[PDB]
């Protein structure tokens, strides 16, 4: 019975309310994202609870600009909040500099926002881990954040249920050199490793990032591609 | 309401004696509204019992006349609606069905002497729904025994009525407890498995025979009269060693009888099934368990 | 029994115990009823003298909020005074912004939102009041509303607030309420208040009756109760 | 578990928070049932009333709150949260109409209400408005819509929709009913709504207890039905 | 396909209550109604849902 | 009893005990008695001292030309409500250029003391006001409470052992209404001489009397126009 709340350190350890938010992230819906040579592939795992829900209303894959994709693994109600913050911030950058914002500067400022919520002492942290990507100046990128304010840079990663198992498959399956199609193939493979047995044109939801810009794929080509891709 | 069923019943009993069923057309929404009202404990339950008894007076008028059954199936259509908009949870309201359908099977007793096959089995295809759907009764299960017995007597016993009795055997041994009359129904399918001649279905329904134990105490000699059917169970198809209870139940049927011929066939068939049963432990001493009868040593074949 | 401390927190079964405890605070307060007729709304409050120290004309729970609206409060009196001031302020804003009399639905909804806003946060407590709101208009008729301590505000023909909440409406509802003008309803409310608690737990009480409708031409004021003196010459005939 | 006694909005171990999943049955203290259905170019709300009193009125017990001239809603849960949420919805729809010059689509309104509930959830020292809201409306190029807003701030929206007390059973009937691919010719919708509530609650009652709110692409105005035509639909499904 | 999560003893609780509920009809033959009556008399408490926050 | 610390918390019996504790803090003040005739309102209080040599802590204080208050309980809140009282008096005296009616002033007092009884962060005011005034309709004797449930009376008495005073007020409230100033004031101190234990007697230096009249401005008196008020008495019935 301690820590409680956000203003004071432990006797020796860490920030238990951030560790619990990370556990709530790890208890979330799975996702996978892979940086290839020319593009970046994002893929989530979106199961409706009943047969009643519609798949055209809520969207996991969400663009920040015309060339910057972003998925998560956590809670949509906080996700939309920090999405809207990132929207307004990226449009403020484009007001200041009249140039589309680079992804490193996005990740700096979004990390500053999340860090400002981790400061004391009445607000809770986000239960949201991001996977940010974009194609700025030829070389595409991939940046994962976390509730603690930190950030990383990945070649391919995963987040959600069985991220450890999916990551051990990613270490074996993926490599340095692929194209976007082979990236989607290995991405649906590593998401199909951990998802339920019935995977359709609606249970997944996939957006890509070519150098020609962000592209959020449709259920038509998603159903064409995952119609027993291997 | 109570006065609202009082004025309706006590002023619409009259027009049955003369008029056609246009007042029954002018009672269909009246009985529908009284059933929609349907007060909880007894009130419009008994009011609708009264008004469906006067509906049976209209049944005299129209369904005793040309036996059309369109008037019957229209009356069971408005009963179907009357049972559908009014749930009857067993919240103490069912008796709009009770004496209604018991006078319908009273009509069917006037009809098995009066009516032909088609409208009585249309009445039966209505009351199949009514009783296997509306909170299964006790005496219209006995009237269900006699009404599916009339479906048996249609062509007097076939494979189709064997399927009727083998679908209606074991459904209502468990909803209303009973020991006498449903046993006198459960005897009846052995001739329905002999007029199709299936001895192993005779043994499946003999599994249905010996699940009805404590046969005794029901009436005076019902089961000693049932031993006739209990020995027809394996009389002539009977093997040699599974037949000891069988060929002892031949003998306790003339135990009441002071006769010397039909009780003498009981003596000789309780003593000559030993020649059926091969060398056994029950044999060499059961022949002297049964020995000790006075009329037994007066047969030269028994000495043999 | 918890977890009953703050007004922001929920329970393991999902309700706020602060609001319940504030609701049954008014249960110990004086009995206050109300009923409308086809051309007016009548209030009535069983009011009690402490022992002999009052003045019969102090601290009257029958307030007077707008020109045609008044309260019939019961509960903590000062909280009701502050809430009456808030209601006067809201009717003031409406009269200043739109040039005509406030409809009672809109007034009741603003007051319900104000009470709900005092039930929301953890710094403040919920109100300990439960009051009545009556009105009349030439294009609207008579309207009688009702606000609980939580902030649920809807409409009635008759109501009761106090100890005998059920024990008034047991015989309120057997009144032929539509076909009567309110001048009968005056002595009706007199007999209803006079039925409950003559001498049993306390020693003596005293009656006030408020009065709005078509007969006041849209005004709201206390009756000249001494005029027609309708309680006592019928209260002494209501004991048998 | 707790342990931590879940008094404020923090994260507990493994891994949930208990305040919102206590708020999810503040709906269940309402004692009330709501069903929404979208089949075709119409949309139907149905919700009963629990009025035991004859001294109590019948017009002001209405839960159907006409948000704007083309958007309706119904509320369950506790009443104060519901009415305050409704005035926030009206205020923000009027803010849309002022700022952007045209009528708000029902999606953005649910997003804005969800965001308000999330801000009420993100910052502590405020109760998280324990009521659930179902919206309906007609939109051009999309037909009709049915949406649900959570007290948590999780909006969603879908074909056959139900929230309140007994709606595991209602969604069980709506899985067992919206599986056959027939069209829904508006009396199919009204009949399935009345009979789904009539099988969940199993009452089969007067036309004076339920409230029916409809919207149709023939008159896009929100419309509340009258006792006569409610009685007409009820006896039209009476066989 | 229902997310029952009913850990691996209480399948026999389903079996016991369901089969013996058929013993209230004394049939040895099993319906799908046994599954509904053993999914509304077993750990149908928590359930189902919560489906927020993932 | 662990719910019994703050103003915000409703009790599980609905009685917020901070209000009860403020009432009990009012019950430990000095005795004081206020009572009115049809034309004159008189409030009389009792003084005490810290030691023999020191002077007595005063109770009757001036407010305005026709308003004067008695007091019991805390003194910081007393002077706080005094400054607020004088402020609201000179506010309406500036704006409307009239003397204030007493009832709207005491309604403002209740609305003033409402806020520290509902939000968190202020205490309820331990205060014992007995207010005498003159509107157009004659004298008024109001009293307050820390629950801001102000009362109007014809004769009240608050403070320590003030109940015997109330019994005297019961058995002479019919007699109060007719008399002029002098025997009215001596009825007031024939309440104060029963607010005391019987083994000591009310002297000069410990009593205070403040009269406001329909033509008479509010005036406090101490020992010298009270030496006329103290004669005209007999002993207690021993």
């Amino acid at each position: 019975g301690y820590s409680f709340s956000l203003t004071t350190f432990s006797p020796s350890g860490k920030l238990v309310q951030i560790e619990y938010a990370l556990a709530a992230v790890a208890g979330g819906a799975p996702s996978v994202g892979i940086k290839a040579a020319n593009g970046v592939v994002l893929a989530t795992e979106k199961k409706q609870k009943s047969i009643l829900y519609d798949e055209r209303s809520v969207h996991k894959v969400e663009p920040i600009t015309k060339h910057i994709g972003l998925v998560y693994s956590g809670m949509g109600p906080d996700y939309r909040v920090l999405v809207h913050r990132a929207r307004k911030l990226a449009q403020q950058y484009y007001l200041v500099y009249q140039e589309p914002i680079p992804t490193a500067q996005l990740v700096q400022r979004v990390a500053s926002v999340m860090q400002e919520y981790t400061q004391s002492g009445g607000v809770r942290p986000f239960g949201v881990s991001l996977l940010i990507c974009g194609w700025n100046e030829g070389r595409p990128y991939l940046f994962q954040s976390d509730p603690s304010g930190a950030y990383f840079a990945w070649k391919a990663t995963a987040m959600g249920k069985n991220y450890v198992n999916g990551k051990t498959f990613l270490e074996k399956r993926y490599n340095e050199d692929l194209e976007l199609e082979d990236a989607i193939h290995t991405a649906i493979l590593t998401l199909k490793e951990s998802f339920e047995g019935q995977m359709t044109e609606d249970n997944i939801e996939v957006g890509i990032c070519n150098e020609a810009g962000f592209r959020r794929l449709t259920p038509t080509e998603v159903k064409d591609y995952l119609a027993a891709i291997a | 309401m109570a006065d609202g069923g009082s004025e309706r019943a006590d002023g619409r009993i009259v027009k049955m004696e003369v008029d056609y069923s246009a007042t029954v057309d002018q009672r269909l929404p009246e009985c529908a509204k009284l059933a929609k009202e349907g007060r909880l404990q007894e009130v419009i339950e008994t009011l609708l019992s009264l008004e469906k008894q006067t509906r049976t007076a209209s049944d005299m008028v129209s369904t005793s006349r040309i036996l059309v059954a369109v008037v019957k199936m229209c009356y069971e259509a408005k009963e179907w609606d009357l049972l559908n908009e009014n749930i009857m949870l067993l919240s103490k309201r069912r008796s709009q069905l009770k004496q209604a359908v018991a006078k319908m099977v009273q009509q069917c007793c006037t009809y098995v002497e009066e009516i032909t096959d088609l409208p009585i089995k249309l009445r039966l295809i209505d009351t199949l729904r009514m009783v296997t759907e509306g909170k299964i009764y006790v005496e219209i299960e006995r009237a269900r025994l006699t009404k599916t017995l009339a479906t048996i007597k249609e062509q007097n016993g076939d494979v189709k009525e064997a399927a009727s009795i083998l679908q209606e055997l074991q459904v209502e041994t468990y909803g209303s407890m009973e020991k006498k009359e449903r046993v006198e129904f459960i005897l009846e399918q052995m001739r329905l498995c002999l007029a199709v001649k299936d001895y192993i279905r005779t043994q499946i329904i003999s599994k249905k025979i010996n699940t009805k134990f404590f046969q005794e105490e029901n009436t005076e000699k019902l089961k000693l009269k049932y031993y006739n059917l209990m020995i027809q169970l394996d009389q002539h198809e009977g093997s040699y060693l599974s037949i000891c209870k069988h060929y002892r139940a031949i003998y306790d049927t003339p135990c009441i009888q002071a006769e010397s011929e039909k009780w003498q066939q009981a003596l000789k068939s309780v003593v000559l099934y030993v020649i059926l049963a091969p060398f056994d432990n029950e044999q060499s001493d059961l022949v002297h368990r049964i020995s000790g009868d006075k009329k037994l040593e007066e047969i030269p074949k028994y000495k043999d | 029994t918890g977890y009953d401390l703050s007004a922001s927190t929920f329970s393991p079964d999902g309700r706020v115990f602060q609001v319940e405890y504030a609701m049954k605070a008014v249960e110990n307060s004086s009995t206050a009823i109300g009923i409308r007729c086809k051309d007016g709304v009548v209030f009535g409050v069983e009011k009690l003298v402490l022992s002999k120290l009052y003045e019969e004309g102090s601290n009257k729970r029958l307030f007077n909020v707008d020109r045609h609206v008044g309260m019939a409060v019961a509960g903590l009196l000062a909280d009701a005074r502050s809430l009456a001031d808030i209601a006067r302020e809201e009717a003031s804003n409406f009269r200043s912004n739109f040039g005509y009399n406030i409809p009672l639905k809109h007034l009741a909804d603003r007051v319900a939102m104000y009470v709900h806003a005092y039930t929301l946060y953890s710094a403040v407590r919920p109100f300990g009041c439960s009051f009545m709101l009556g009105s009349y208009s030439v294009n609207d008729g008579a309207q009688l509303y009702m606000i609980d301590p939580s902030g649920v505000s809807y409409g009635y023909w008759g109501c009761a607030i106090g100890k005998a909440r059920q024990a008034a409406k047991t015989e309120i509802e057997k009144l032929q309420m539509k076909e009567m003008t309110c001048r009968d309803i005056v002595k009706e409310v007199a007999k209803i208040i006079y039925i409950v608690h003559d001498e049993v737990k306390d020693k003596a009480f005293e009656l006030e009756l408020s009065w709005v409708g078509e007969l006041t031409n849209g005004r709201h004021e206390i009756v000249p109760k001494d005029i027609r003196e309708e309680a006592e010459k019928y209260a002494k005939e209501s004991l048998k | 578990s707790a342990g931590f006694d879940r008094h404020i909005t923090i994260f507990s171990p493994e891994g949930r928070l208990y305040q919102v999943e206590y708020a999810f049955k503040a709906i269940n203290q309402g004692g009330l049932t709501s069903v929404a259905v979208r089949g075709k170019d119409c949309a139907v709300i149905v919700t009963q009333k629990k009025v035991p009193d004859k001294l109590l009125d019948s017009s002001t017990v209405t839960h159907l709150f006409k948000i704007t001239e083309n958007i309706g809603c119904v509320m369950t849960g506790m009443t104060a949260d519901s009415r305050s949420q409704v005035q926030r919805a009206r205020y923000e729809a009027a803010n849309w109409k002022y700022k952007y010059g045209y009528e708000i689509p029902v999606d953005m309104l649910c997003k804005r209400i969800a965001d308000i509930s999330q801000v009420y959830t993100q910052n502590a020292e405020m109760r998280p408005l324990g009521c659930c809201m179902i919206l309906i409306g007609i939109d051009e190029e999309q037909g009709p819509q049915v949406y649900k807003c959570d007290p948590a701030g999780y909006y969603c929206g879908f074909k056959a929709t139900a929230a309140g007390v007994k709606q595991t059973e209602s969604t069980s009937f709506l899985e067992k009913k919206v599986k056959k691919k027939f069209d829904w010719t508006f009396e199919q919708t009204v009949e399935t709504a009345i009979t789904c509530l009539s099988t969940v609650l199993s009452i089969d009652f007067k036309p004076s207890e339920i409230e029916v709110g409809v919207v149709t692409v023939e008159n896009p105005k929100f419309r509340i039905l009258t006792e006569a035509e409610i009685d007409a639909h009820l006896v039209a499904l009476a066989e | 396909a229902r997310p029952d999560k009913i850990s691996g003893a209480d399948i026999n609780s389903i079996c016991q209550e369901s089969g013996m509920l058929a013993v209230r009809e004394n049939r040895y033959i099993v319906l799908a109604k046994d599954f509904e009556k053993a999914y509304k008399t077993v750990i149908k408490k928590d359930e189902q849902e919560h489906e927020f926050y993932k | 009893n662990q719910y019994d610390n703050d103003v915000t918390v409703w009790s599980p019996q609905g009685r917020i005990h901070q209000i009860e504790y403020a009432m009990e803090a009012v019950k430990q003040g000095s005795a004081t008695v206020g009572l009115k005739s049809k034309t004159h309102a008189v409030l009389v209080a009792l003084k005490r001292a810290q030691s023999e040599l020191a002077a007595h802590q005063k109770k009757i204080l001036h407010v305005d030309n026709h308003i004067g208050i008695s007091i019991a309980g805390l003194t910081a809140d007393a002077r706080l409500l005094c400054n607020f009282m004088r402020q609201e008096c000179l506010d309406s005296r500036f704006v409307f250029d009239r003397p204030l009616p007493v009832s709207r002033l005491v309604s403002l007092i209740g609305s003033k003391t409402q806020i520290p009884t509902q939000r968190y962060g202020r205490r309820p005011y331990g205060v014992g006001l007995l207010i005498a005034g003159y509107d157009d309709m004659g004298p008024h004797i109001f009293q307050t409470c820390p629950s801001a449930n102000y009362f109007d009376c014809r004769a009240m008495s608050i403070g320590a052992r003030s109940q015997s005073a109330r019994t005297y007020l019961e058995r002479h409230m019919s007699e109060f209404m007719e008399c002029n100033l002098n025997e009215l004031v001596k009825h007031g101190l024939r309440a104060l001489r029963e607010t005391l234990p019987a083994e000591q007697d009310l002297t000069t230096k410990n009593v205070s009397i403040g009269i406001v009249g329909k033509d008479l401005e509010f005036t406090i008196y101490d020992d010298d126009d009270v030496s006329p008020f103290l004669e005209g008495l007999e002993e207690r019935p021993q």
